[PDB]
């Protein structure tokens, strides 16, 4: 079982494919984070604009030496390189070509549909941004529902991104003690956005994974099936954390 | 406590 990302656009066909076990269970697809209604501008880079001949010669706009990129800030529409700017990947949704696949023991997963060079933007981790009090409410709800999969991302020093009910296909990225992706915290238009990026050349067909650095507050630990010869055993490690520490409250 | 559950962390 395998399905490309444009399969998730028709919710009726998606829902019916899911009833047949060929697609994962329905969730609300979103293109950008949804906040729970909480929600002079010039952060230009210093790249000298590419001439229209340089464009024609293959030069990159806002490449590796772009001051915005080097600080993990995306350029805006006003970037000196304009339409050429290659540092608007989150905003333009310039994702890697990936598929959602069914794994043996971890539920559904993400695999590369073509070779991805190292340091390649995979997908943004989108979800609902929760404050600490809605986080606790969802902890209770997901526990009482007896969910198996959890989808809480805790950006360091920041609110939880919950992709359990709304998100994109990045919510399928499984954990590995020996991963081939990393998260990267980027700012787009003053807002934090978290992206998955490759850390090595991922060959076509390989599962994409990252290190959850998972913080378990559940009583019962989850054995890790990443299969790495240096596998840490359980998703959460040896010790359980409180609910407030898991949610990043000191 | 909840039976299962946890939070992923970037770092
Ligand atoms: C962010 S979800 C990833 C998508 C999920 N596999 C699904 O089918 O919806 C994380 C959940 O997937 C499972 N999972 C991910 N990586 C795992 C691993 N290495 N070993 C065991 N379970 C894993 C656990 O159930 C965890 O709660
Ligand atoms: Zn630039
Ligand atoms: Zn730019
Ligand atoms: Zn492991």
């Amino acid at each position: 079982p395998s399905c490309v990302m444009d399969d998730f656009r028709d919710p009726q066909r998606w829902k019916e494919c899911a009833k047949q076990g060929k697609m994962p269970c329905y969730f609300d697809l979103i293109e950008e984070n949804v906040y729970l209604t909480e929600r002079i501008k010039r952060m230009q880079c210093e790249c000298t604009p590419l001439s229209k001949d340089e464009r024609a010669q293959g030069e990159i706009a806002c490449g590796e030496d772009c001051l915005n990129r080097l600080l993990m800030i995306e350029c805006s529409s006003r970037c000196p390189n304009g339409d050429y700017c290659s540092n608007r990947r989150f905003q333009r949704k310039q994702h890697a070509d990936v598929e959602v696949i069914l794994t043996e023991k971890k539920g559904w997963g993400l695999r590369a549909a073509k070779d991805l060079p190292s340091n390649t933007f995979v997908l943004e981790y989108c979800g609902e941004v929760l404050d600490h009090k809605e986080f606790k409410a969802r902890v209770k709800e997901y526990a009482r529902n007896k969910n198996i999969h959890y989808y809480f991302m805790a950006p360091k020093n920041d609110e939880i991104i919950d992709a359990t009910q709304k998100g994109n296909c990045s919510r399928f990225m499984n954990h590995s003690c020996e991963p081939n992706c990393e998260t990267q915290k980027w700012t787009v238009n003053g807002q934090l956005r978290v992206g998955f990026f490759t850390t090595k050349l991922v060959p076509s067909g390989s599962e994409l994974t990252f290190d959850y650095q998972f913080q378990r507050y559940g009583k019962e630990a989850q054995k890790c099936f990443c299969g790495s010869a240096n596998c840490r055993g359980y998703l959460g490690g040896e010790n359980r954390v409180s609910i407030r520490a898991a949610g990043g409250k000191m | 406590a909840p039976s299962t559950g946890g939070v992923m962390k970037p770092h």
